[PDB]
């Protein structure tokens, strides 16, 4: 199992997003593909060697290299392959590459921890469950100040004003700063009814043809 | 990632308005004995 | 009696709104209680001289005459209760008030029916299920800039053109251009979806008690 390196990226739902980086930009666009591009720079001018394109469930790349090596000065928005490709399925993908891809199937998996997919209002905070499941992060806006962000392990809080503390299991500091308990206790409730809401709607959506179910908004500004 | 008011919004706005004022303001007339 | 002819209001969800008039001025609070005040003009100002408050489930009404000379300045915001006031419930409320309790009825009735539950983004058009249930009002903004409004009796097409008519029975909409149909259908269809869309989350909200499960704003205009 060489692909368990890494699950398939997937960039459904996701806006369009660019990050350049010192070897390489990063790069979600509309159609909801990701794009590779390996830079390079010669007296201050840079251009790309080559360039990864990867569908939006990450299961087809697709590997082409522009001018036929001798690159293309950069552009913000990537250039369209040639004739010349060379093109693979997920499992098949040759031994290379996977700095590459993976590369961007974290990047990915970083847009969806920052993509909200339920946005809840309640008559005190306003919750956010992100697009990053399974490992969805959940986010909580008290206006009056207080955070709380749930996920992989660090459930973080914050104090009304730019103050922090911080927590990591759920037996010991669960049973801290109770009159500020209420809220990991609310937190969890909210994070319970944003988890159930995902379920029965992904159902339905799944039953029929129409138009994505995600991402929601859920109630008003109070 | 959020928007506001859009013509449909507004047009929306406009017909309640509209409808409101369509309302029949003689039926808060008083003395019916 | 009153209930003959009414149903008890419900104003539940609705946002605050004033609407002022040569009689009187009725209004939604934040608390979504209906307040309906009568004003008299004098001086050169106006004057207060009794006000209807309803419940949110229009049960209980309150009525309060703060009797005295000039009667109440009237203000933006509905004036402090007296000592003079009442309180009935909606099947025990006097003969009197019965015109007033009506004209509040389709205020409110009237509100719900340009009142957003569920907002969804289709390929093709922006469709809104309103709250005015049951058999509520259901109306699709095409992006290509066709118009359809559907009520309980109505169906309303305004083409492209602006060219507008009303299609009341299924006779009359089969009298067709056999294109304006895909119009028509995927409206349909769209009020399929936020039907059902509505019941298995008013489904869920029954099971809970928490802040409303609505408005919804289900995806987003492309």
């Amino acid at each position: 199992t060489l692909r368990s390196i890494t699950s398939p990226l997937v960039a459904h739902r996701l806006k369009p997003i660019r990050q350049k980086t010192k070897k390489a930009v990063v790069s979600i666009l509309d159609s909801e593909e990701v794009c590779v591009e390996l830079v390079k720079e010669y007296a201050s001018q840079e251009y790309v060697k080559e360039v990864l394109q990867i569908s939006s469930d990450g299961n087809t790349i697709t590997i082409y290299y522009p001018n036929g090596g001798r690159g293309f000065p950069l552009a913000d928005r990537p250039p369209s392959p040639t004739d010349n490709i060379s093109r693979y399925s997920f499992d098949n993908l040759p031994e290379k590459y996977w700095r590459k891809y993976q590369y961007a199937s974290r990047f990915v998996q970083l847009v969806r921890s920052k993509s909200p997919k339920i946005t809840y209002f309640t008559r005190y905070a306003k919750c956010i469950l992100m697009e990053n499941s399974p490992g969805a992060d959940f986010e909580v806006w008290f206006y009056d100040g207080v955070k709380i962000h749930k996920t992989e392990d660090f459930i973080q809080v914050i104090e009304k004003t730019g103050k922090s503390y911080t927590l990591k299991s759920e037996s010991e500091v669960n049973s801290l700063k109770e009159e500020i308990k209420m809220y990991m206790d609310h937190a969890n409730e909210g994070h319970r009814i944003c988890l159930a809401l995902e379920s029965i709607i992904s159902e339905e959506e799944r039953k029929t043809r129409s138009a994505p179910f995600f991402p929601i908004i859920i109630g008003r500004k109070p | 990632e959020d928007e506001e008011y859009d013509e449909e919004d507004y047009e929306r706005e406009k017909e309640l308005q509209q409808l409101l004022t369509d309302l029949p303001h003689d039926m808060l007339d008083d003395d019916l004995s």
